[PDB]
């Protein structure tokens, strides 16, 4: 089973300025993996997929890099409604599906 | 004419590989259908 | 637009069984694979179980296998889940997610329902 | 006529390769690359 960590458990900063978040794997998975935003008591929405690739509706602020074990999630300008709960998962090995411990990012 | 059963089995740091120290344990079992001793790692659920 | 809605959770006693379903709209149901994925509360999300788009393939997250049974109808664009011998960890709420075919068959969860609370108690 | 071709593969994007099968008023375009993106 591959393993995701997020290093930046904790999160406080103040909106306006740029947040940078990372996702590790155990092992080598290419540029598969995804990024989720949740915040508290919603169902999570999807942000990027292909560690690279927008969604459809998302702003451009959001933005990640990237490959093999090695992973980060950039917010140029954050908003009123970007303080929440980040996730990692990686779909490379398709049958084990696993998802990191999750960031939570808060006001200062 | 009248020699020792048993030889050295000596060894040193320095031989070839068909030559050097292998460890070796050899695991036997005898499974069948039966109660066992050992087993592995499984939880137990409730009859129903 | 597409909505899932989640209905059959509750209060359970340790040992028993109980039925979710959560019930499909707005889009060709028929042709995509759901998901079934679970969240603690205090900890992360995990995955639980995976049908395809017809039925014959299911899989199973190994901490409920064997205990755990995914079903589908297509004549009534809903998806069920059937648990069995429920233990106190089983505590936590469930959420029933579209899948988007991306490079394998199914890998990015793209629409999420609200979710359903299932806790288990004496 | 209103339809012309198709366009196949995963990502559909420039990192995996993909197929188009475009079909015009002579011939067709059978090909397989790794095209960009178009939104047209
Ligand atoms: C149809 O495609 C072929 C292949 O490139 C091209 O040679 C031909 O000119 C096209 N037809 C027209 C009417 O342009």
């Amino acid at each position: 089973e591959i393993v995701m960590t997020q290093s930046p458990a904790t999160l406080s900063v103040s909106p306006g300025e740029r947040a940078t978040l990372s996702c590790r794997a155990s092992q080598s998975i290419s540029s598969n993996l995804a990024w989720y935003h949740q915040k508290p008591g919603q169902a999570p929405r999807l942000l990027i997929y292909g560690a690279s690739t927008r969604a459809t509706g998302i702003p451009a602020r959001f933005s990640g890099s990237g490959s093999g074990t090695e992973f980060t999630l950039t917010i140029s300008s954050l908003q009123s409604e970007d303080f929440a709960v980040y996730y990692c998962q990686q779909y490379n090995n398709w049958p084990p599906l696993t998802f990191g411990g999750g960031t939570k990012v808060e006001i200062k | 004419n009248c020699y020792f059963p048993l030889q050295s089995y000596g060894f040193r740091p320095t031989y070839g590989v068909g030559h050097q120290p292998y460890r070796v344990v050899v695991l036997s079992f005898e499974l069948l259908h039966a109660p066992a001793t050992v087993c592995g790692p499984k939880k137990s659920t409730n009859l129903v | 637009q597409v909505q899932l809605v989640e209905s059959g959770g509750g209060v359970v006693q340790p040992g028993r069984s109980l039925r979710l379903s959560c019930a499909a709209s707005g889009f060709p149901f028929i042709i995509y694979g759901m998901h079934w994925v679970r969240q603690a509360p205090g900890k992360g999300l995990e995955w639980v179980a995976v049908i395809s788009f017809d039925g014959r393939n299911t899989y199973y997250a190994d901490s409920v296998k064997g205990r755990f049974t995914i079903s589908r109808d297509n004549s009534k664009n809903t998806l069920y889940l059937q648990m069995n011998s429920l233990r106190a960890e089983d505590t936590a709420v469930y959420y029933c997610a579209k899948a988007e075919p991306y490079i394998s068959s199914f890998d990015l969860f793209d629409y999420w329902g609200q979710g359903t609370l299932v806790t288990v108690s004496s | 006529n209103i339809i012309r071709g198709w366009i196949f593969g995963t990502t559909l994007d420039s990192k995996t390769q993909s197929l188009l099968i475009v079909n015009n008023a002579t011939n067709v375009f059978i090909k397989v690359c790794e095209f960009q993106f178009c939104n047209d």
